[PDB]
């Protein structure tokens, strides 16, 4: 049976042969070239049998993933399967150790106000502790934010694929390089899931013209502040398919409110580490003309995309 | 062999071409004085 | 007149024709079976590669 | 050379040397009008003008 | 295999004027608005973001190009304009025309500028279908920064009147070039200029005291090749800052926060996306380049 | 549509001692200065530009690395080497030898650098063709692009002491600058007790580049007046120092400025790229004791 049936997969799933054409022996050059156009005349016509042989032609589809480790309390016990994933590194405890942060996580790392995010504060309170749920393992929450060093140690990773939740260690396989294939539901990929609290759109206006494409870019940003004279960050996301030179001049128009009150503070004091501002990371290009699908979870309004190729640029400073 | 040298003023141990042509543009006199050019070929 | 004489180097480019000779049976040649790879092919233009 | 008579050679040696091939690259292009491709190979086999 | 493909249908024929303006230009770069096979004529060139009666600028129109994807011409038929776009990883062959003949080489770094030398040079007239097609200009690093270098000079000196040889001529190695500046919309340029007090005022405060002392030792008796820009005259401030004993770990922690903002100048001194020629002929001008979005 | 195995000609054989030193590493990232594979050895490496004779230069070398295609080795053969050509989004494999060692943390940003070390554990002499093979400095970015951080301040105060030897302490300038502190593992550099001078093309600039930075923002503020003029520049008075706003422009007049201004305009973009244009890789799968990782790269 194995040689009988299972061959008929691999007797058919092979790529096509790069067709060989004999130069010399002139009675065999014409036998070659005749069987090219009869192979080419299939790929023109829209009839039924002519179609499916134009489908074995396939590009390179192979992105590689990441086998991580998580202290399973630092893992919120559910995830919406398409989160962003950070990887925080200060010092290795054991040989092969890792810690991960979701976009629901980083709200709980400063103890920030509910005015900057009144949506996920009710959400991400049950998912973790009270900000001290990750202060047990890192006593340097302040000094990275004090010296301006938190914005460099985070390595952007990508979306999830599937994670095995266990008693003490949650095993996470993330996604990189492009299209993250899902596991439980085949033929559909990992839908990257961003909340409606954190993605800030860039396009909205009066009717008053912009070019379309296949390229809208999601930006990973970071904005300092100091609430109660305590060091504290702000996870803020974006979505814009409008080049690099515009959005740094547009993120500054978004976060003008921080900078105005900021130099009211340090008008009469000079701390050189308080002068750097933030950084930008690029995570990948959603096809512009697609839909951010408003999906409701635990409330927690979440946008989800489709066919998300992924990349990672360096953290680029801005004011 | 009747004389040992034309001049040591081009053939000193610290010769004037080694004074000049051991160290962008083209260099014609680089071909004799640079000792590593002798070591090239 | 200064007390020294002096030597001068001068380079010179010349484009020159040449004569190449070969002898018998020095190389053994072969024949490959080439492939045909289409690229960038529209209803207008059908371009190949060998 | 054959031996003897005041003639002392440096008798038979055998080189055995493995030599290397040398690859070369030839690239060429062919264009075809797609109209003339279709008429030569039609689903119907009536003759042509 | 994939077939990226753009062909522009037309409703009224090319004229004898715009034939030779376009038959001569068989290879260049022009943008698009929408990615299809077909396209109306009112979306091809630079003429969407710029027009004759609308006062153009030299910033946002260039800044508009980062949104688009940009295409390469193939043919000029009397009906149709045949093009192809740029696949994010694919090689092509492009051969420039441009009447400011500049010399490329193999292994270069090219970008695309909007036309800053002369507009009537670039703005071709389209008597058939009205909508002009303004051509963007394919340009290397050494020119592409130097006119952006030239711009941020001049629009400061546009107010210093309220002259011409000092403030517009592109100091290229060999030639100078007057730009086309009479009636612009310099308010987006006014942003970028006021975006420099965001940096150049603020970079000045954390300048370390150590490297400033080298300037006092420099101009007196230790004159270096390019540094005769000072012309043997100090700035007034150079003796007014060096009062500190040169404490090292102060200046260590000063140069870290300085080192951040040097990468921030990329976000304000951007060009368009980037071209990677590896093989190139000078007598032919044809290249071989893969697409890198920037 | 793939062939990445490039055999590059020597003209003779290697030495005898350089068997195992070239068996000490089997995979590294070398440059490839030729689109074709029918190639000499006198064009692949940094010896097309950087060698003994040329002046010690940084920016053209910084221009060169992203200009030049890379390649990854697989095996050392006595006739020739084996280069696998760099495409965008390319898989490769690293088995390192770098002196000093730099720890390869996975999933960070992993750059390519110009070297500055002692050139005895940094190159291998081939007198078979007159070609010192130059491995590029391959250090992760937070170490790598900030390797210049401690060095630069350590470099500038040696110049003032070269004209006035009563200014700078030596053993105090060492300690904070000789040891790069990241991950908690301290790393010591190579000190160069011969007489650094490669960095003349940065530090001699950066002192001239610190001249008119608090001079350019005098007239820039009061120039282009609207009420549409930017709001944060009123807020940004709280940064600029007190002596900066006390400069008289009696010293330098308006048509005299044009040469002195444009130089300060010139180095505020030419410097901005050479810390950004460090082409760069990432590790997805890493091995520690084996030092045989599987990773990926895109030149940028």
């Amino acid at each position: 049976e194995n040689a009988a049936r299972l061959g008929r997969q691999v007797l058919g799933l092979l790529p096509p042969p790069t067709h060989r054409v004999s130069l010399t022996r002139g009675p065999e050059f014409a036998r070659g070239v005749r069987d090219l156009l009869s192979k080419y005349a299939a790929s023109t016509r829209p009839t039924v049998g002519s179609l499916h042989e134009a489908l074995r032609q396939a590009p390179f589809r192979q992105p590689t993933y990441g086998d991580f480790l998580v202290y399973s309390q630092t893992f919120s016990p559910q995830e919406p399967l398409g989160t962003f994933l950070f990887s925080f590194k200060q010092e290795d405890n054991g040989s092969s150790m890792d810690m991960l942060l979701t976009p629901t996580s980083l709200f709980m790392l400063s103890g920030m106000e509910a005015a900057k995010a009144p949506q996920t504060h009710k959400v991400a309170g049950v998912w973790y502790g009270s900000g001290s749920g990750l202060a047990d393992f890192i006593p340097n929450l302040s000094e990275l934010m004090d010296t301006g060093e938190f914005h460099t140690l985070l390595t952007p990773v990508g979306p999830m694929v599937q994670s095995v939740h266990s008693t003490f260690v949650t095993k996470v396989t993330s996604a990189m390089k492009g299209v993250g294939l899902a596991r439980d539901e085949p033929r559909a990929h990992v839908g990257l899931t961003l909340p409606c609290d954190m993605l800030v759109d860039l396009d909205e206006s009066c009717p008053m013209r912009e070019p379309a494409g296949l390229n809208v870019t999601i930006y990973a940003s970071l904005v300092y502040l100091r609430v109660n004279q305590r060091p504290s960050m702000a996870l803020t996301f974006f979505q814009s398919g409008k080049g690099f030179a515009e959005v740094v001049a547009m993120i500054k128009d978004h976060f003008t409110d921080v900078i105005r009150t900021k130099y009211i503070q340090l008008r009469h004091e000079l701390y050189i580490n308080r002068l750097v501002f933030g950084a930008v990371c690029t995570l990948g290009t959603v096809p512009f003309d697609s839909h951010p699908v408003h999906q409701s979870l635990n409330s927690l309004p979440v946008l989800v995309f489709a066919n998300f190729e992924a990349a990672c640029g360096p953290w680029t400073v801005f004011l | 062999e009747c004389r040992s040298t034309n001049n040591p003023w081009a053939s000193q141990r610290g010769s004037l071409g080694d004074v000049l042509y051991n160290i962008g543009m083209y260099s014609p006199c680089r071909q004799f004085f640079h000792k590593e050019d002798i070591m090239r070929y | 007149h200064p007390g020294f004489a002096m030597t001068v180097v001068r380079t010179d480019e010349v484009l020159a024709e040449h004569i190449l000779y070969c002898s018998r049976a020095s190389t053994s040649m072969f024949v490959g079976l080439p492939s045909v790879v289409r690229r960038e092919v529209r209803s207008d233009a059908v371009t190949f590669e060998i | 050379i054959a031996h003897g008579d005041g003639r002392r050679p440096n008798k038979q040696r055998q080189y055995i040397v493995m030599k290397a091939c040398n690859k070369h690259h030839i690239g060429a292009e062919i264009e075809l009008a797609a109209a003339d491709i279709e008429l030569l190979f039609a689903e119907k086999e009536t003759p042509l003008d | 295999a994939l077939d990226k493909s753009i062909v522009v249908n037309l409703t009224s024929r090319l004229f004898a004027d715009e034939l030779a303006a376009l038959q001569s230009k068989i290879g260049s770069v022009l943008p698009l608005g929408d990615c299809h096979r077909l396209q109306n004529i009112q979306a091809l060139g630079l003429g969407c973001v710029c027009s004759r009666e609308t006062s153009p600028d030299y910033i946002q129109i260039m800044q508009y190009l980062s949104k688009c994807t940009l295409a390469v011409l193939e043919e000029v038929r009397p009906d149709s304009l045949r093009l192809t776009r740029m696949d994010p990883s694919d090689n092509l062959q492009i051969k420039n025309v441009y009447a400011p003949f500049f010399q490329w080489d193999s292994n270069t770094q090219l970008a695309v500028l909007p036309p800053l030398f002369s507009r009537k040079d670039s703005t071709i007239v389209l008597e058939s279908n009205g909508f002009d097609i303004v051509f963007p200009m394919v340009v290397p690093q050494q020119l592409g920064h130097a006119i952006l270098q030239q711009l941020l000079v001049y629009h400061i000196y546009s107010k210093i009147s309220a002259l011409d040889l000092y403030t517009t001529n592109v100091s290229f190695m060999g030639r100078t070039y007057r730009l086309d500046v009479d009636n612009t919309d310099p308010r987006t340029a006014l942003r970028v200029l006021d975006d420099l007090s965001m940096y150049l005022c603020i970079l000045s405060a954390l300048v370390p005291r150590g490297c400033l002392r080298l300037l006092t030792a420099l101009v007196r008796h230790d004159r270096h090749p390019l540094t005769e820009v000072f012309e043997g005259v100090v700035p007034d401030e150079v003796t007014r800052i060096d009062l500190d004993q040169l404490s090292v770990p102060d200046d260590i922690t000063r140069m870290r926060v300085m080192f951040s903002y040097l990468q921030s100048l990329s976000s304000i001194f951007n060009l368009g996306p980037r071209l990677h020629v590896y093989a190139y002929s000078a007598e032919t001008l044809a290249a071989s380049c893969w697409y890198s979005p920037r």
